[PDB]
């Protein structure tokens, strides 16, 4: 995350690591329930086995709610391209289920069409993450959060060097240097609607980070709650 | 006009269904009697912040 804040206690939940061997993160991953989290497929190409981490605000230090979970099965969206990034969502169920406590919650899935007309169409979203905190920069040992302003769909094709799919929306600044960035990958973009939060989008790509006239992109999760479904009841 | 203005004065989800507005929340919470607030069904519920 470049630019933003620290998330204070309690208030980033849902947010999930994808850490390797190391126990370096690498990717961002949204709770969905006790069993599933949500993630961007091309994370699934940085690292040979990985494991999930949740409830941890400071990689520093021992706070008393960090949890660390195996993977048992990986659910990649089939129609996953490289070339330019479409469908790139990808669902892990983990081996044993995750206990909820402080720090430690599931994001709601809302419905298509009500997400779309209501939530898609207030002002700003919010984007989370342990990613760099500069394009060329370390990640961040502390979880930071962004509030980023829905950006106009004719606006962020003209802008981009890259196509912008039907499962794909922008959201972020022209010119302010704030964004997602490197690590942020497969995290949470959610939108608060009368102090309930639900998952809006999955931190995906950009030309570079926070630079001037290009905008974050995000997977439209919208488009795929019927593909979510089916994903967690298998 | 009906889920145009202010949602409906549903809690979450709101939907037209013929001339009416019919509200509804996400897995994990029901429905109130009133039709329009939503109650969660146990601890943790999906999309809220933690305080304890
Ligand atoms: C080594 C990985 C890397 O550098 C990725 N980052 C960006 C640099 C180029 N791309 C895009 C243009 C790309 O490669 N794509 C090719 C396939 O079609 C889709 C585009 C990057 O994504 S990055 O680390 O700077 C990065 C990653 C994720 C981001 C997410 C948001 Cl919301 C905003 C900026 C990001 C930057
Ligand atoms: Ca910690």
């Amino acid at each position: 995350i470049v630019g933003g804040q620290e998330c204070k206690d309690g208030e980033c939940p849902w947010q999930a690591l994808l850490i390797n061997e190391e126990n370096e993160g690498f990717c961002g991953g949204t709770i969905l329930s006790e069993f599933y989290i949500l993630t961007a497929a091309h994370c699934l190409y940085q690292a040979k086995r990985f494991k999930v981490r949740v409830g941890d605000r400071n990689t520093e230090q021992e706070e008393g709610g960090e949890a660390v979970h195996e993977v048992e099965v990986v659910i990649k969206h089939n129609r996953f391209t490289k070339e330019t990034y479409d469908f790139d969502i990808a669902v892990l169920r983990l081996k044993t289920p995750i206990t909820f406590r402080m720090n430690v919650a599931p994001a709601c899935l809302p419905e298509r069409d009500w997400a779309e007309s209501t939530l898609m169409t207030q002002k700003t979203g919010i984007v989370s993450g342990f990613g760099r905190t500069h394009e060329k920069g370390r990640q961040s040992t502390r979880l930071k959060m962004l509030e980023v302003p829905y950006v106009d769909r004719n606006s962020c094709k003209l802008s981009s060097s890259f196509i912008i799919t039907q499962n794909m929306f922008c959201a972020g600044y022209d010119t302010k240097q704030e964004d997602a960035c490197q690590g942020d990958s497969g995290g949470p973009h959610v939108t608060r609607f009368k102090d309930t939060y639900f998952v809006t989008g999955i931190v995906s790509w950009g030309e570079g980070c926070a630079r001037k006239g290009k905008y974050g992109i995000y997977t439209k999760v919208t488009a795929f709650l019927k593909w979510i479904d089916r994903s967690m009841k298998t | 006009k009906l889920c145009s203005l202010d949602n409906g004065d549903c809690d979450q989800f709101c939907h037209e269904e013929q001339n009416s507005v019919v509200c509804s929340c996400a897995r994990g919470y029901t429905l109130a009697d009133n039709g329009k607030a939503c109650i969660p069904t146990g601890p943790y519920p999906c999309g809220k912040q933690t305080l304890e």
